[PDB]
């Protein structure tokens, strides 16, 4: 048992580009999906009051 | 192997920090048993707390089983 | 692909009087999604072999690392502690709770879409 | 060129929505005095532009970490963190972006023997953060090596098929060891996000350039 | 109904998923189930024209 | 003998004629490039806008942005090509960013070229098709060419007006040196004048002409507190400033 | 005549259908079915080290014994202490 | 029906993500459908606000953050605008909602 | 009346062709619209930390380097082996 | 319907940048610049002269299911000082 590795460094960048690709593939590939679907869902329920009296305003069915 | 027999005792001797961070964690989730009793409407903000004081606490912890291994496999 | 409302609106100014309450079905058939019907069943994908032909070189090459280990019984023995434990999660975890707790998780999929009302949009 | 198709409301955009939603709400945005509109939109989103990306941060940190940790219980597998360069250059790559936050906040200017103890107070939270998460995953695969020894000791020395109690109960307190080898790696990725979070919020703190001139009425 | 949508959504045809229904963890209301029912009477566009 | 060899080599193959030739693949690409690298001469823009003006119609934003933006800064105007650009950004005006709409009206208000139509679809462009905070990631020298142009050419767009009044704060015209926050301050100012229109986030431009009055001339001044006095009338309240606290 | 569409459906009617709780009737032994559950686990716990123990066996173990043999090799060349000692009499063992 | 395709394409593409959304809509049909919201959503996660519904929730900002849902839709209306005032342009006049003072 | 052409990129019907293909972000396109929009702007602090722990990392592997060429040279300068050979 | 069809058409696809993710790995493990781990770099007139098993060092071959442990595959270089 070691607890030192071979070289400290190669563990150290390993670390960082695990972690640089986890925040790449988050910024680029998980979060545009995400707040694709909860932007549009939070826009719809963040406008649907005005935008069903502008709507209502601007029907001239009635 | 006198290094090796004092590495030995001074492993032995130096996990006696465990019972003083047992003895603290046990008094921290007591009392997130109690803080619940007293207020349960919070109880989930609670333990977010309480698992974060065994964080810390947690830490005293291995940095003695840290010094273990500097004496043990140093 | 053009507006299929505007195709309704072509398709029922299109028909006459006598053929509208025939043609109806078919004009709602025609300005409807396309859901796509299920394809042939193939083979698996080049991915998919490839996933799992290195998930089973990286088995047999760490389970060979394992066994030239120095404590390579234990070695062997923490593999089956550890595939005890997967095997008891598929019998232990409420795999449709757990489903629609990470819905819950969500505000997308917590609520139903509060959007456009019928009597807003609607044309007498 | 060509993206791949997503299917709205699946399990892992749910779980990440709900995982980024909480790394996010660990800073909350200062309320202003001004009430916000449209005058006030361009420092809210000022604010927003100098504010440190701590959901994403914490929300990568989180999720590398778990995932290493959970790579631990796989068989024929061992963490990643378990090595001393992986999670201590984690925890010493999060101290160093806290450092560098609060360095460029402060015109890149590096900072009464009160001054010594207080930097060693600080200097020090980059070996806890970690030392804590690569100890604990060093800890617990030692024990359990250890524990499998003893456990492997009973069946060898009292017959494979003779000794049914107490290889038994030797065998239920390795299977709660594991079980709790299961908590402690959520649970130390949840504790290294978290700590993160308070690390790099000491200095997500900046100036809100509100209104200078206004009408009254 | 939304519980019908989710079973034969994509999810529920997965593994851990396959024997489960959304119905028993969300059962569907009253005016649900009699909307379904009015929404698939209504799927005949004559049948709309004349009941209108 | 190799010094003469590449003298012969040096006058007849590396030429503007060869440079303008191998610039004709994509030429948007091009001309972008070689007017920010400096290469800003007359000749070469016009063999450029004949090699652009079949295929301008078809462009993609980024390159009617680049286009527009060389021949900005070539300061060469072409009216059956800015005639094409125009048409361009008319016909799949909800592509265009704000950003990009920003550089193309300030090119097309260094030239006086506008027409109704694409008034209208720049406007509807920025105001339906884009992000509300578009706005505020501009620069408020941007916005306020956007609106001499749109106030030169007297067209009243008040949702335009609304939007593009939201770039105007403290953060934006601090962003400016003080010339420059001077000459966009004017411009605001003369423009929100023009169109009678005096929203809540014209006080930030106004202010930023009486935290700093020392730059500013009598007329300037004069000017400034005509619009102050205006929005103050329209706002409903009077005009202070407010200090650190 | 495809391989995976039927080790998927045999895989799920292993997984769903058999159900070894109420096959065996083991309602009756045992209490609930998260019970069968933990035993089921701490089974296949000792199942499996018992079948890597039997599997290559006669060997001298790295684990630490706690001074018990198989009671069969007293001082042979399995629970000898000493490795370079056990790995010379596993010589002379083998060359039997 | 001088206005009902506007409307009626609402309806219509409202009810497809209503009665999808959740549950099995694919990000390609809803980027067809509504490719401006699509549009003004990735301008949020271009330009690092791809949390600024939540920044306005912490800033208890309920004004704001009505205007912000509705400024993203306000593209749905866009088609009315557009006819209305090229009703108004042919026929002489301004349109209303264009002016200052209208 | 109000025509299709008022509605062309604003406001689309349900695919009644083809299901198209999925519109990609700026960033799932192209790195360098990431690097310089979003990874440099805002992600630079993290990437100024995994510098400084590989720096000061390297910085420690030299100090361990140096250390144990030091007992090396010191042990074969006494003459005895610097390595336990073992047993095999 | 559904478009449940639809997502089942599409197999089993990677994270959409894994390639480069497993790239950095392998360049992070085999760009080190020092030597294998147990190897040593010699001269190549030392590596001509010496036969392949006393060029394996016994450390470096260890036994796949050994009866004793520290029991080794090969025995190397007999001939030493
Ligand atoms: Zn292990």
């Amino acid at each position: 048992m070691k607890l030192l590795p071979e070289s400290l460094q190669q563990e150290a960048a390993t670390a960082a580009v695990v972690a640089s690709w986890v925040l790449w593939h988050l910024d680029t590939q998980l979060l545009p999906t995400i707040m694709r679907e909860h932007k549009l869902h939070a826009c719809w329920a963040a406008a649907a009051k005005r935008y069903n009296e502008k709507l209502f305003k601007l029907n001239p069915s009635y | 192997s006198v290094l090796a027999a004092s590495k030995m005792v001074g492993a032995g001797c130096a996990t006696i920090a465990l019972a003083g961070v047992g003895a603290g964690l046990g008094v921290m989730f007591g009392s997130l048993i109690n803080g619940a009793a007293r207020n349960p409407n919070i109880a989930k903000q609670l333990v977010g707390y309480a698992l974060l004081g065994f964080a810390l606490t947690e830490s005293i912890a291995l940095f003695s089983l840290l010094v273990v291994f500097l004496i043990l496999f140093a | 692909e053009g507006n299929s409302v505007a195709g309704i609106i072509k398709s029922v100014n299109e028909t006459s009087g006598a053929n509208l309450l025939s043609s109806l079905k078919t004009i709602k058939a025609q300005a409807a999604p396309i859901y796509p019907a299920a394809a042939s069943s193939t083979g698996y994908s080049t991915q998919a072999k490839i996933a799992l032909f290195g998930a089973l070189s990286w088995i047999l090459y760490r389970a060979d690392g394992q066994s030239k280990a120095h404590e390579w019984i234990v070695d062997l023995n923490l593999n089956v502690l550890q595939a005890a434990w997967l095997i008891s999660f598929s019998s232990l975890i409420p795999f449709r709770a757990v489903y629609f707790a990470f819905r819950g998780m969500a505000p997308a999929t917590a609520s139903t879409l509060n959007g456009l009302k019928t009597f807003s949009s609607i044309s007498l | 060129s060509s993206v791949r198709d997503v299917k709205t409301g699946s399990l892992p955009t749910n779980f990440l929505t709900g995982v980024y939603r909480f790394w996010r709400s660990q800073n909350p945005a200062e309320k202003p005095h001004d009430p916000v509109n449209d005058r006030l939109l361009p420092a809210v989103v000022d604010a927003s532009d100098k504010r440190a990306s701590i959901g994403t941060w914490a929300t990568t940190f989180f999720c590398t970490i778990i995932s290493c940790n959970l790579l631990g219980l796989m068989p024929f597998n061992e963490a990643p963190t378990s090595g001393l360069g992986f999670a201590t250059g984690l925890g010493v790559s999060v101290w160093a972006t806290a450092t560098i936050l609060g360095l460029s906040k402060t015109g890149f200017k590096f900072p009464f023997i009160f001054v010594p103890l207080e930097t060693i107070s600080y200097t020090f939270r980059a070996v806890s953060l970690g030392v804590r998460l690569w100890v604990n995953m060093l800890a617990g695969h030692t024990l359990l090596h250890i524990l499998t020894g003893m456990a492997l000791a009973l069946p060898f020395s009292l017959g494979f098929f003779s000794m049914v109690p107490a290889t038994f109960g030797v065998c239920c307190l390795l299977s709660a060891l594991v079980g709790l080898e299961y908590l402690v790696a959520v649970l130390q990725s949840g504790v290294f996000s978290i700590l993160s979070t308070v690390y790099v919020g000491e200095f997500n703190h900046d100036k809100f350039i509100g209104p200078a001139a206004k009408i009254v009425k | 109904t939304f519980a019908q949508r989710l079973n034969s959504s994509p999810a529920f045809s997965s593994f851990l998923l396959k024997r489960e229904k959304a119905e028993s963890e969300v059962p569907p209301s009253e005016l649900e189930l009699e909307a379904a029912q009015k929404a698939a009477e209504l799927e005949d566009p004559e049948v709309a024209l004349r009941t209108l | 003998p190799s010094q003469n060899l590449v003298s012969t080599f040096a006058n007849k193959v590396i030429v503007e004629e060869n440079l303008v030739n191998v610039a004709e693949i994509d030429v948007p690409f091009w001309s972008y490039w070689l007017s920010s690298a400096g290469f800003t001469s007359k000749d070469a823009f016009v063999k450029f806008a004949e090699a652009v003006k079949p295929k301008v119609a078809a462009l993609s934003t980024s390159d009617i942005t680049n286009l527009t933006v060389a021949f900005k800064r070539a300061n060469y105007y072409d009216k059956d090509l800015f005639t094409g650009i125009e048409a361009n950004v008319s016909a799949n005006f909800t592509k265009f960013e704000t950003e990009q709409l920003l550089q193309i009206v300030a090119t097309f208000d260094a030239f006086n070229h506008s027409s109704v139509a694409f008034l209208d679809d720049v406007a509807d462009s920025i105001t339906y098709c884009n992000h509300y905070l578009a706005p505020v990631r501009a620069g408020a020298d941007e916005l306020a060419t956007l609106l001499t142009y749109y106030a030169k050419n007297g067209h009243e767009r008040a949702d335009l007006l609304a939007t593009v009044a939201r770039g105007f704060s403290e953060v934006s015209l601090g962003k400016l040196s003080a010339a420059q926050r001077k000459d966009t301050v004017l411009s605001a100012l003369k423009a929100f004048q023009t169109f009678g229109f005096y929203p809540e986030s014209i006080e930030a431009v106004i202010g930023a002409a009486l935290v700093s009055p020392a730059e500013y001339s009598a007329e300037e001044l004069k000017e400034v507190e005509a619009v102050k006095v205006a929005a103050e009338n329209a706002l409903g309240g009077e005009f202070v400033l407010i200090q650190e606290g | 005549m495809a391989v995976t569409s039927f080790l998927g459906k045999a895989f799920e009617k292993y997984f769903y259908d058999f159900s070894a709780y109420e096959q065996f009737g083991l309602n009756r032994f045992l209490s609930s079915k998260g019970q069968y559950v933990a035993l089921r686990h701490v089974g296949f716990v000792m199942v499996g080290v018992n079948v890597l123990l039997a599997a290559n066996f006669p060997f001298n173990p790295p684990f630490p014994t706690i001074g018990m043999c198989p009671a069969g090799w007293e001082g042979t060349w399995v629970c000898q202490a000493d490795k370079a000692k056990a790995l010379e009499m596993y010589k002379e063992w083998k060359k039997s | 029906e001088e206005e009902e395709l506007w409307l009626l394409t609402l309806t219509q593409q409202f009810k497809h993500i209503q009665k999808h959304f959740g549950i099995d809509l694919p990000h390609s049909v809803v980027a067809h459908m509504d490719p401006l919201l699509i549009k003004k959503i990735d301008w949020e996660t271009t330009n690092a606000l791809e949390d600024f519904d939540i920044t306005l929730d912490d800033m208890g900002a309920e004004d704001a953050k009505e205007q912000w849902g509705a400024e993203n839709l306000s593209h749905h209306f866009l088609p009315l605008i557009r006819y209305r005032r090229d009703l108004a342009r042919k026929n002489g006049d301004r349109y209303g909602p264009d002016l200052v003072n209208g | 009346v109000l025509g299709e052409v008022y509605l062309k990129d604003i406001l689309r019907t349900p695919p009644t062709g083809a299901i198209p293909a999925n519109v990609p972000h700026p960033f799932q396109t192209s790195f360098y619209t990431y690097a310089t929009k979003k990874l440099i702007p805002r992600h630079w602090y993290l990437l100024g930390g995994f510098t400084f722990t590989i720096t000061l990392y390297g910085i420690l592997d030299g100090l361990r380097d140096s250390g144990k060429k030091k007992a090396y040279d010191e042990a074969i300068h006494a003459g005895k082996t610097p390595y336990t050979a073992g047993g095999h | 319907m559904s478009y449940s069809a639809y997502f089942a058409k599409a197999g089993f696809q990677f994270p959409a940048g894994l390639s480069a993710l497993v790239a950095g790995i392998v360049a992070l493990n085999v760009c080190t610049g020092r030597p294998t781990k147990g190897t040593k770099e010699i001269s190549n007139a030392e590596y001509n002269a010496t036969p392949i098993g006393y060029l394996q060092s016994p450390d470096q071959h260890p036994t796949a299911f050994p009866k004793v442990p520290g029991m080794k595959d090969v025995h190397g270089s007999p001939h030493h000082h």
